[PDB]
């Protein structure tokens, strides 16, 4: 009589790597590197905002493209390719820092600056470049200040905004650099133009320069609770009508992929979502959110069983 | 392997064994049979489950964009970002390779060890009523019916009962 | 566990053994005893001490500040620094978790192996004068007084001295 | 007759994690992540400087709070919260890069500019904002240059500092931006003001801005600028009103460990690791106090505790 | 060691065995001799070659210059680069130290296990014709000439032909 | 009485020490090094089409400094920059200097394409300076032209110059902006008109105003602000100006990819390598290396350790 001890096996086993052996056969194994991506942004459980044609900077200054996105709250913000920040030609100083700061936020609210100007200032100047409601308009949160009577000197004006909130506010402004000397004199007169912005945490001076629409370069800063920021100008300033408060935190995603409210994900990239449970990932080094780690590896099989010894 | 049983003194596995990882095959006057050992099987599965619970997991650290997809980044800070990202990736690629190679080696030897621990508790149960054949079997020197074979598997085989009969057959 | 002794064929530990990690308990005509094995106890402790010498240690690399506590920093380079630091923190947190888990596994299994190696040493000493009961004990088939027991512990037991007597008692 | 092999156990076991088990009981375990800190800057064996009320930039321009910190050597420099850099209203361009350079240094030495001025210039202009010794004073390393006669035009002046040293020197200066046109005329005169600063490696031009936007208590402001004068190179200040000119230039000596922290000094303990809250003196390899540390430190990890087993499996009963 | 053989019950190595890693020494009436075991030697060597193939290797990632050797980099960027370079070096130095310490521990324990495996293989072959002396030898209780010794080394020794003679010698 | 067979292992008289998880002084039969400590202190260029720039600086080869006359064009897979490399003969500074140097070092060759700008009779283009000496006489940057008025004092005419990218690969174009030392100098070269320089295309758009006394004076000479950008295939770049521009006579294209090596150590075609650093070269199969943390190529990782011995054998238990 006999009793024999033994172990199971399978006909078709799986190859794994060990410390010792490249080609070790085992009864079962499982993948640790995810290779597939969903070609969409999985937005289930997320109060998201798809900006579409609106560029994040554009919702602070207020281009026509961003009229639906001037305020709101979100936990996720999606930026698309070729989104419009500027109707009238321009460039923001520290463009990328401002974009990323907006794309880290979980909302925007707008606060009136309350700025008032004398009778010799026309504040309602528009342009055919910023079209809204099939008519000439301008950036919704700014005002182009000009001399009311064409040719006259713009008066030395002082406008000061105080932050009365318990949170910091983001304030923007433009500086019109005229194209020719004729335009400069028609808009602001023949005087020396001197624009001066200043607070506790910020101070700068801007002198417009001469030399087919012209430029408007944008600037920005944060204004801390209880602090004032003061604009001293005599022509050239594109003054704010409202300031912005960035509310809480959120996840900025840059992707052309469509939104799907049926799937959930915590990790995103340019080409969509990566909602695997696996620890590793070979799809992209550029991701955001809570992600598996990128590895230069096609497959990596963890063994879930003994050696397979068939016969 | 490390513990000498699986791909060792056991010549091969049993494809017919589908209700367990480790088990018994007997033969006596009544015929033959097969049965899976629950505890050794479950001991090996539980350790792999625990191994999977640790490894199939990601960090809950929220990362954000430091490279714009849709615009040019500064050439200085971009080469720094690329070099950093590539350095991190080589570390994780290395760390993942080593993790799985190490875990795989341990898994194999761990399962090898539970086969041996099953074989060893049987040897000690049988005591002087049987002898090892070198292939994983125990030649039992007494009539051991289906109810006797059950008690070896159930861990209630009393060697005292069959000791006198067995010692005589061994010496002959 | 890997070697099958601790949390294996030895049912449990002894709270009363407070002068060693491993040891002996015996029964003979005289009465009972207890003693610790110094060598195996010290072999385990020395190996654990080795781990603590390697692990409980930091690098001597001098890191200077790249983040201001009291002033603001450039937002873009601040984001790169946050990404780099959080990436490095994920690497070290993973390396710490793995290290300790890998060492805890190896510690527990090393301790188990020293227990088995002691048992195996004692099995070979006793040779054909005793048999294994499956619980970590050896039933000795002769009178073994405290001088005899001590000789098993201190590794001076000659099997020749009791072989004839023991083989008679075993065959019965 | 029996001889039984066995192992020890304890009543009070401790839980650790292994490769295969989250809740593994063992006889003994030791912590690997440090959770506690000393609320103290352990400064034994360090030639250290506690700036206290003095901001690093204040050391270069000579603000009243920084009078004890104008020169020296150190291997460790401690900056504090809300430290003063300016007695008179103003700020420095590229401010944070300057503070970083100073906190990286192992000392400051001061070399005279040797700047002389013509008889129509009063170089001893003071103000009640920078009080010192119960009297109106000014930044100790700079001079507020004004016209001797109230109203007269400030003369077209030139000043050249040459670097005789074999290492680079840090030269700072200021530009006065007056409050009213009355101030601008009373100090510098009615002429248009040009300030020019030029070397082999630097050039810029400055124009005072009368009626500056940010003000406090009816005062003007004074903005600081800086650059490095290379060995052998000359730097020339051309000005006719509004320059705040350097009496001395600075030289940063070697290297040291900059610390930003709130915690008080203790000269009785050593330490090699520092953070906002104090010193970390642990022998443990990991740490969960802060990701922001300096010196030789245990690595930061996102873990409250991580127990290393120092004993076998605990099998009671 | 883990498996109790090398630096364990085997008291020392043989410096004279230059043609293999593991082997046999015999003693019979005709004299004594020595021979290496090929199969267990290659088992150990093949596993070490496997470690070397995996470790003696470099990543195909190509890295480019981010710091300039012959000109001054920006102050704030350099600090970030320096902090990140020292952090990465600390990670790799730790990984390198851990890799080799872990690998060395496994190598010597693996080599230990191969010794035990050959010993257990021989133990099960000889069956009841021999007894363990506790020092890696088996005392064979029948006449075993040079070709009988070679059958043990070649794994073709049939216990049953010598079983009657051996059992008589063991009881007397 | 009874016969016997004994199991055993080999050993050696002197074993090697290695570190394990539990033992700092573990003796084994054999071991092998994993950290490379020796560097060949020469640049190893056996299987490499190399270009040693010597005295030439990479930026110098785009603008055409006298030091970079030999290296104005060519192809390579490896480019070796040296210490104290000359970029500028006439005092100048390039915007994004380090970025432009890295792009030239990442490239595998440069070829020069004529921009073909012509200028009217009232513009003097071929003016030289003694700061850039060439062939024992006064010269200038070969790939640039200092444009001034023909007659001293007269106003510089409103000139337009356009370059179209005729190639399928993108071209790199450079130009200077002269900010005069004085009003006297401005009038002598460009006249009394207010100066303005415009550069325009699809890719790049920027305007430059020359100003009196804006830049430093190295040996009494006004320092030139060099600028640069990329013209995409098919696209036009329009220079519109009226005095102050130092315009290109030639453009550059970056041919593929290559390896930049900054290293003052000597060249040697006897030795071969795939990894380099300032001190020399790192030829090794080992995974780790302790020569330098700043290397380039396909390199072993840098560790802060002298030696790490990997055991290739059992415990040595000698007799
Ligand atoms: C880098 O990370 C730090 C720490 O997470 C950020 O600073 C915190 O920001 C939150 C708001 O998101 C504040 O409520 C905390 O008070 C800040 N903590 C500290 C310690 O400063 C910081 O904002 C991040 N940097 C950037 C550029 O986004
Ligand atoms: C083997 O692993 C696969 C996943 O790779 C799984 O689907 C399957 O259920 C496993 N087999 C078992 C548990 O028998
Ligand atoms: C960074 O890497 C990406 C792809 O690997 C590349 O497109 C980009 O040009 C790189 N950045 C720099 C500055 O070379
Ligand atoms: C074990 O625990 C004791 C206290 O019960 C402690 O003093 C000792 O340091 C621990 N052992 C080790 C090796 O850490
Ligand atoms: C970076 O480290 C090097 C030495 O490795 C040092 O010379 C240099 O000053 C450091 N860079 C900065 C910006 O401090
Ligand atoms: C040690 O092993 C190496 C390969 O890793 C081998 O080339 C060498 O010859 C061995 N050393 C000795 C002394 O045999
Ligand atoms: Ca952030």
């Amino acid at each position: 009589d006999k009793i024999c001890l033994g172990h199971h096996a399978v006909a078709n086993g799986t190859i794994v790597k060990t410390l010792t052996n490249e080609q070790e056969e085992v009864t079962n194994a499982t993948e640790t590197v995810e290779s597939t991506s969903l070609n969409r942004l999985c937005m289930k459980g997320r109060n998201h905002k798809d900006l579409g044609n609106c560029h994040p900077i554009g919702m602070l200054i207020g281009t026509p493209a961003c009229d639906l996105h001037l305020t709101g709250t979100w936990d996720t913000l999606i930026e698309r390719k070729n989104a419009i920040a500027y109707c009238y030609p321009g460039a923001t100083v520290n463009e990328e820092a401002l974009r990323q700061k907006i794309m880290e936020s979980g909302g925007i609210s707008k606060i009136n600056t309350g700025f008032t100007y004398g009778s010799s200032i026309n504040s309602a100047g528009t342009t055919k470049a910023c079209m809204r409601n099939g008519g000439n308009s301008f950036y919704a949160e700014l005002k182009w200040l000009v001399s009311k009577n064409k040719g006259q000197n713009f008066p030395q004006t002082t406008n000061t905004y105080r932050n009365a909130d318990t949170a910091e506010h983001l304030i923007m402004w433009g500086i019109h650099h005229p194209s020719s000397t004729q335009e400069k004199n028609d808009l602001y007169g023949t005087q020396s133009l001197s624009i001066s912005v200043g607070s506790s945490t910020y101070k700068n001076n801007f002198v417009p320069v001469v030399g087919g629409l012209s430029r408007i370069d944008f600037h920005w800063t944060l204004v801390q609770p209880g602090d004032k920021i003061t604009f001293s100008h005599n022509g050239g300033l594109i003054a704010p009508s409202r300031v912005s408060k960035l509310i809480g935190r959120g996840l900025g995603i840059q992707s052309e992929a469509p939104i799907d409210n049926s799937c959930e994900s915590k990790c995103f990239w340019r080409g969509g979502s990566i909602n695997t449970r696996l620890p590793f990932q070979n799809l992209s080094p550029r991701t955001v959110g809570q992600c598996p780690k990128y590895v230069n590896k096609k497959s990596l099989m963890l063994a879930t069983g003994m050696r397979n010894v068939p016969e | 392997g490390l513990f000498g049983a699986i791909a060792g003194f056991i010549e091969n596995g049993w494809e017919g064994m589908v209700d367990g990882w480790y088990g018994f095959r007997h033969q006596n006057a009544q015929g033959t049979g097969q049965a899976a050992d629950y505890k050794s099987t479950q001991a090996a599965i539980d350790q792999i489950t625990g191994k999977l619970n640790r490894i199939i997991k990601k960090t809950n650290t929220e990362f954000e964009s430091i490279e714009s997809e849709f615009s040019e980044i500064d050439h200085q800070i971009g080469n720094v970002i690329n070099w950093t990202k590539d350095s991190i990736t080589d570390i994780w690629t290395y760390q993942a390779e080593l993790l799985v190679a190490m875990e795989n080696q341990h898994t194999i030897d761990m399962a090898d060890s539970e086969m041996l621990n099953l074989y060893e508790r049987v040897r000690k149960q049988l005591r002087q009523n049987a002898e090892e054949d070198g292939k994983g079997c125990f030649e039992i020197y007494h009539a051991c019916d289906d109810s006797c074979m059950e008690s070896i598997r159930n861990n209630t085989y009393d060697h005292s009962q069959y000791r006198e009969e067995a010692l005589l057959n061994r010496l002959n």
